[PDB]
RNA sequence: CCCCACUAUGCUUAGCCCUAAACCUCAACAGUUAAAUCAACAAAACUGCUCGCCAGAACACUACGAGCCACAGCUUAAAACUCAAA
């Protein structure tokens, strides 16, 4: 019978979700991008539940931030005020 | 213009003024709120001490130093001696989580000074010295 | 009365053994009917088991050729603003019209998936069906 | 003689594909104060709240437009070997079918 | 020490509302984890105790989220009885 | 047990010592999910094959012998008397 079902992969399968930095290079010299994932008031690195990044890119951002901090590219105890007006990508609100 | 919670930048020119002076020229009230004492020192923007007051210098002794009322009294005394040197506006820098963290600021306000910003500078090591062992009480 | 060991054999085997053993004087009313017209499977108790390792259920996913077309249709023109009527046994959606035209062009032409899609879209627009990408 | 395979293949439900964000026409068959029980041709009915706008028009037998989200609401929970089902479909009530 | 002052952990007062600024600073320090760090650094926590505490906290969070998800999923059925009497 | 002061020690270099609830309290490889699943609990139940180990309690993480940069230290590890239990 020609009406029987046939074997194939799911054609309606939606593409797997990607993080905002998927496919993009994270450099320790790009202090602007790294500053988007630290607290404005303390400079502490945000966890993935706040940044929304995948584990690989969370690790990449963490390593880049630490490298830039120790090589004199990024402040440690606060976010550089020059980047305070950059787009907000983290899910955190201080109700300031 | 929307109020900015973030402090002004020394470099970036801003229009915020307090009695004609910029943010980086305002005197600084340093509050150290320990567990048994609160010490307040007012200094000029150039780091010239203007007034000093602690709970111990205001007569309180032993456990009475580590209360809110003692810190409030120290704040009032510091505010009076700073008013006598032309201080009106201050930037508050608080260090420590003692009982007088907020009472000292209250005393400063009741002594006549106007707080324009609050900064916390409590020492937080990134895991340096080893703390003491817990009390076995 | 019969044996109340529901986990040993079935009601039929228990009843039959008891009847032939003389415990039951007469067959129950359903015994002859069960004899004449037995079920496909004898109702014997069995304990369901959790599968482990490489064991997998033999249930297959139901897929058809046109599903691929449907999927890509639903990915390009989106879900039709028209509403499905599942109560009508012969309801014909916009996607189903697109599928039938796609298959017609496939059997009346070559096999180039992108060309078939664009040509079918042109044909539907010519017929008078709106299709917003 | 039409086989079961043909009926399944040509069924409107089969043709619909995924049920997420699909517009369907349902019929109200039961009323419980402001709870509307609607059949849309699936295995399970959906329960919607009576809209605040023209709420009097929603009566038994009324045809309504719905956006399907799930044909059956199920989910496996921690420490369970089988899914828990609420025996209900998920949908959003849009309005009355003119 | 080597950083610029009056940038980190700094809040401006709006219309003389010093209490609101202080409470906002307290919130910032709390959600940045600084308050818990300061309070936990007063006495030394042994590494085994630290690991046990973190494991307990993580699994408590996971269990609580799963329970909340289950309760919310089962909340949909809590409505007026449609077949009252039968 | 709280408070203050201050040692060995926690650190580096070159050597010892060789012990842990050194635990996933699950020996290593390969395989199975069909069976009655299965003493209990723990951590679903098993199969093939190999090595290691175990045959009542206590005496005994002991004595003696032997080995070890170890010198009342570590590894291996008994017997007599006793009991009906453990
Ligand atoms: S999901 Fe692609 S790098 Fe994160
Ligand atoms: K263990
Ligand atoms: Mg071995
Ligand atoms: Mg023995
Ligand atoms: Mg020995």
């Amino acid at each position: 019978n020609e009406d029987l079902p046939i074997s194939m992969e799911n054609p309606y399968k939606e593409p797997l979700k990607k993080c905002i930095l998927c496919g993009k290079h994270v450099d320790y010299k790009n202090v602007q991008l790294l500053s988007q994932f630290v607290s404005p008031f303390t400079g502490c690195i945000y966890g993935r539940h706040i940044t929304g990044l995948c584990g690989k890119k969370q690790k990449e951002i963490t390593k880049a931030i630490k490298r830039a901090q120790i090589m004199g590219f990024m402040p440690v105890t606060y976010k550089d005020p020059a980047y305070l007006k950059d787009p907000k990508v983290c899910n955190i609100r201080y109700r300031e | 213009t929307k109020f900015s919670i973030y402090p002004p930048i020394p470099g970036e020119e801003s229009s915020l003024r307090w009695a004609g002076k910029k943010f980086e020229e305002i005197p600084i009230a340093h509050i150290k709120a320990s567990h048994n004492n609160t010490q307040i020192q007012v200094v000029s923007a150039s780091n010239e001490p203007l007034a000093f007051a602690s709970c111990g210098t205001e007569g309180f002794r032993n456990a009475k130093k580590g209360t809110g009322i003692a810190a409030q009294t120290a704040g009032i005394a510091a505010a009076a001696r700073a008013k006598q040197k032309g201080v009106i506006h201050i930037r508050v820098v608080v260090k420590g989580l003692g009982p007088g963290r907020l009472s000292a600021m209250h005393g400063l306000i009741m002594g006549g000074l106007e707080v324009i910003s609050i900064t916390d500078n409590t020492p937080i090591p990134h895991n340096g010295c080893r703390p003491r062992k817990a009390r076995k009480l | 009365a019969g044996s109340r060991l529901e986990t040993v054999g079935s009601i039929f085997s228990r009843t039959r053994d008891l009847v032939r053993a003389g415990v039951l004087k007469e067959k129950p009313l359903w015994f002859d009917v069960y004899d004449a017209f037995p079920p496909l499977r004898e109702p014997v108790f069995q304990r369901p088991r959790v599968r482990y390792g490489k064991a997998k259920a033999p249930i297959q996913d139901i897929w058809y050729h046109e599903d691929r077309i449907r999927a890509k249709f639903y990915s390009v023109y989106g879900s039709g603003q028209r509403a499905f009527d599942l109560f009508n046994p012969n309801f014909k959606s916009t996607c189903q019209r697109f599928v039938e035209k796609y298959t017609e062009l496939q059997k009346l032409g070559e096999t180039d998936e992108e060309k078939l899609f664009v040509e079918t879209g042109k044909a539907l627009l010519a017929e008078g069906v709106i299709l917003r990408r | 003689v039409e086989s079961f395979a043909s009926m399944l293949r040509h069924s409107p439900l089969t043709q619909m594909g995924p049920a997420k964000d699909k517009l369907v026409i349902g019929r109200i068959f039961h009323i419980v104060e402001n709870d509307l029980y609607i059949d849309f041709g699936g295995k399970f009915h959906c329960v919607c709240r009576r809209p605040e706008v023209d709420g009097e028009k929603y009566q038994k037998g009324t045809r309504v437009r719905l956006r399907l989200l799930d044909l059956e609401l199920t989910s496996r929970f921690l420490g369970a070997t089988t899914d828990t089902t609420v025996l209900e479909a998920n949908a959003v009530l849009l309005g009355i079918q003119e | 020490a080597k950083h610029l002052k009056f940038i980190a952990r700094t809040v401006m007062v709006q219309e003389g509302n010093v209490e609101s600024a202080y409470r906002t600073l307290n919130r910032i320090l709390t959600m940045d984890g600084l308050i818990e760090d300061i309070k936990h650094r007063r006495y030394y926590e042994k590494p085994c105790r630290r690991r046990q505490r973190e494991s307990y906290e993580r699994c408590r969070r996971i269990y609580n989220m799963e329970m909340a998800r289950k309760i919310n999923f089962l909340m949909r059925k809590n409505r007026a009885d449609p077949w009252q009497g039968c």
